[PDB]
RNA sequence: GCUUGACUGCGAGCGUGACGGCGCGAGCAGGUGCGAAAGCAGGUCAUAGUGAUCCGGUGGUUCUGAAUGGAAGGGCCAUC
RNA sequence: UGAGCCUUGAUGGAAGUGUGGACGCCAGUCUGCAUGGCUUUAAUGUUUGAUGUUCUAACGUUGACCCGUAAUCCGGGUUGCGGACAGUGUCUGGUGGGUAGUUUGACUGGGGCGGUCU
RNA sequence: GUUUAUUAAAAACACAGCACUGUGCAAACACGAAAGUGGACGUAUACGGUGUGACGCCUGCCCGGUGCCGGAAGGUUAAUU
RNA sequence: UUUUGUAUAAUGGGUCAGCGACUUAUAUUCUGUAGCAAGGUUAACCGAAUAGGGGAGCCGAAGGGAAACCGAGUCUUAACUGGGCGUUAAGUUGCAGGGUAUAGACCCGAAACCCGGUGAUCUAGCCAUGGGCAGGUUGAAGGUUGGGUAACACUAACUGGAGGACCGAACCGACUAAUGUUGAAAAAUUAGCGGAUGACUUGUGGCUGGGGGUGAAAGGCCAAUCAAACCGGGAGAUAGCU
RNA sequence: AGGGUGACAGCCCCGUACACAAAAAUGCACAUGCUGUGAGCUCGAUGAGUAGGGCGGGACACGUGGUAUCCUGUCUGAAUA
RNA sequence: UAAGGUGAUAUGAACCGUUAUAACCGGCGAUUUCCGAAUGGGGAAACCCAGUGUGUUUCGACACACUAUCAUUAACUGAAUCCAUAGGUUAAUGAGGCGAACCGGGGGAACUGAAACAUCUAAGUACCCCGAGGAAAAGAAAUCAACCGAGAUUCCCCCAG
């Protein structure tokens, strides 16, 4: 459903605001690329709908600290 | 992305060393494949003792075979008469075994692999300054009293 | 021939416009030029040769400037 | 292969008799390979951009199998192919009646044309 | 053959035929924010688009303008730095 | 009623009865009237609720300047002049009215625009599965036999049975005229007319939904509606016009 | 107060003020029992892909304006009393 | 509570009660077919079809009861692959659907006004969607203030068109 999945970054809406300042709803959407992660500890190759930056999170907090959450809120994975 | 290395890793390996590398190289290869691990302190700022539990620990408190020259230098006269004969010469020669052998204090035991002698002690009998060269820079000194029978 | 009155600040009082404006103006203060002097000069003999407001640009100013000192920005005067 | 850097060069243990490279006010000479009583600028490492290759390990596969499963979807696994490409997100130049919203003056002896507008 | 159900049946549309052009297959293209689907369980003797409109004899000259195709060496040039 | 002007052959009204259009809220300014007066007056709220309390606050008694500032003066300017605006003004708060502002703003009225739903029982395409076409005519390809050839061509009879083939009912359609035109009928009747084994015709069910569909292309059809359907909503759209 | 009664009623009727009433069921207050929670005291700690930043939008009365502050799709990214 | 009663158009019939549950009023319960979230599967709503059982039975079988999906947990099972997961079965709970306004959030017009129209307006309105409560939301300063100080949020009047 085009959701960051790891940081719940959904696609927000906005205006194109062309020159002359002309309104036109456009809506911005996250990056996402569904990556293949190696939990290692769980010895499984889990894959998530992770999105840019949100990927920097995993590499910052923990592939297990992340999966710690996610599974906490009751998400898939 | 630093991560402490865990092996050879071509242009950057030390079986344990931090090095700035692209996260694309990690979390894709230098990791998930057993070759490194993120520098999360818990593996360095806390797991640095592994690098300080030898050269800095098992190299200082390693008290055991460091006091060689000291432990051995006041023996009970290492008399090793390498025999003699024929106009006052010798029947036995001096080598690596006999030397670091008779040099035993109280029924102790010394490996003959710890001798300090350039060449081979030609057959004589006079003062034989047989130093007990054990460790590299940590060797000792002993003697031998060759004569006859 | 000599010069910069095509000056600065004001202006009794009038004309002409629905208004925004526009025009005429003696005389007053400061300072100029020409003339011996009285005096004349605030552009051209007069009536066309033109663009409001906004938004800004440039110079000046101890007017203002959000805790205070500055500053940005704003006002004011000159001006594009 | 461009640019950094500074590392090593010219700038500014003895002769003498071959050979490259440097360009010159030259008629110079400069400097590296036998036998012999700080800038102006270049190799080394390095950093970094520019393409061009190769690799696998992300990523793709509407190839082939296995299992879920007496399934054509889907998921996991194995293998092959492709491979940091493709594709997508944000930003950005071009294109864009495909679509959308509008504008397209007045006087005028009817309107239009012509002319006019201070 | 088709068409303006309810004023137009036609010289209009359609057609077989012709020509141009796109498309190498996860085709072009089209419906769809997407997944997916038609094209086609087809694969250039195939599919889409456009114009001409059996058949016969034919289909001349112009590439300056516009579009499209190729080149891109150089001039101008976005974000970015 | 609208007009320079209407008996006007210019508009509206068959008649009657009932209903039908300058409102309301807050604000601001005058006029009248009442209260108090260099002062007038409270808001919310409290409340022994129309009291009383509450003066937060608003207006006025001071103005000039762009302002700092100054002050019955102050700006302008170097400025003494002068000139502009002020100073020998009573205001304030209710109540009723005239006017304006914001609102639907006197009342009725568009053609349209936007949002969400309902519609392929009509019709246009298509998909699945069933049905229909009296009668009569033509006579292709192929084959057989004779001839013919070196063998094929070729030829002739017979056989054969093709075709968006022919004539013509059912069936589908719709070229002509009359009649109908407050019809029998919101497209028909009557006499002729076109196709009638085909791009045919029909039953049943299904799929395309509105800026969307469908279209052998007329802007045609999408429920007697179509250069953007119907229903509900924005909504009392707006209407310098009648 | 009000309504009815064969015309308009305090005194006909039902009411009316006033005063009473609950087997049971429950709203809400207190009060307590069961479960859960956990008070209090010492010494600690004191919220990072975050705050800021560049690009695009959006919200602040404030239409990028000299424009603070807030949210963020996208790329980054600190101090830590 | 009571001398009257068996609701209405509704009389009549046939009855019940005049003391103490006749009727009637209120509290709590029993029954409560079929459709409808509809939940055994299906289905053109109020109908069609099934599995496993229970007890009773002439013991044919009867009707009746349970059997949807998902979520959490528990237990037992269990692929590619040792393990392990994925998947499977069961059970216990909870959800589902209705709803008038108010409330929070996601998405979001145009007519209109600007006497034209793009910025702007209408308006974050109409409308669609999701969620929750009796209220919602918000809320104990990285708040204002101005060198004096104030002290969460929310609502009213002023400040001020
Ligand atoms: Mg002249
Ligand atoms: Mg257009
Ligand atoms: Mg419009
Ligand atoms: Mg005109
Ligand atoms: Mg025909
Ligand atoms: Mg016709
Ligand atoms: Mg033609
Ligand atoms: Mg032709
Ligand atoms: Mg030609
Ligand atoms: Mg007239
Ligand atoms: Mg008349
Ligand atoms: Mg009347
Ligand atoms: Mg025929
Ligand atoms: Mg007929
Ligand atoms: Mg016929
Ligand atoms: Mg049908
Ligand atoms: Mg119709
Ligand atoms: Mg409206
Ligand atoms: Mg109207
Ligand atoms: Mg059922
Ligand atoms: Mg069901
Ligand atoms: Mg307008
Ligand atoms: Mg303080």
């Amino acid at each position: 459903s085009r959701v960051c999945q790891v940081t719940g970054k959904r696609p927000v809406t906005g205006n194109n605001r062309s020159h002359a300042l002309n309104a036109t709803k456009r809506r911005f959407l996250p990056n996402l690329h569904s990556h293949r992660f190696w939990v290692e500890s769980e010895k499984r190759f889990v894959t998530l709908r992770v999105s840019a930056k949100g990927m920097r999170v995993i590499d910052k907090k923990g592939i297990d600290t992340v999966l710690a959450e996610l599974r906490a809120r009751g998400e898939k994975y | 992305m630093q991560v402490i290395l865990l092996d050879k890793v071509a242009n950057l390996g030390s079986l344990g060393d931090q090095v700035n590398v692209k996260a694309g190289y990690a979390r894709n290869f230098l990791v998930p494949q057993g070759k490194a691990v993120p520098a999360t302190k818990k593996n360095i700022e806390f797991f640095e003792a592994r690098r300080a539990e030898l050269e800095a620990k098992l190299a200082e408190v390693l008290a055991a075979a460091n006091a060689r020259a000291e432990k051995i230098n006041a023996l009970e006269t290492v008399t090793i008469a390498s025999k003699a004969g024929d106009e006052g010469k010798l029947f036995g020669s001096i080598g690596t075994r006999d030397i670091a052998d008779a040099v035993t204090a109280a029924g102790v035991e010394v490996a003959k692999s710890e001798v300090r002698l350039p060449n081979g002690v030609l057959r004589t009998t006079g003062e034989h300054e047989v130093s007990f060269q054990v460790h590299s820079e940590v060797f000792a000194k002993v003697i031998v009293n060759v004569v006859a029978e």
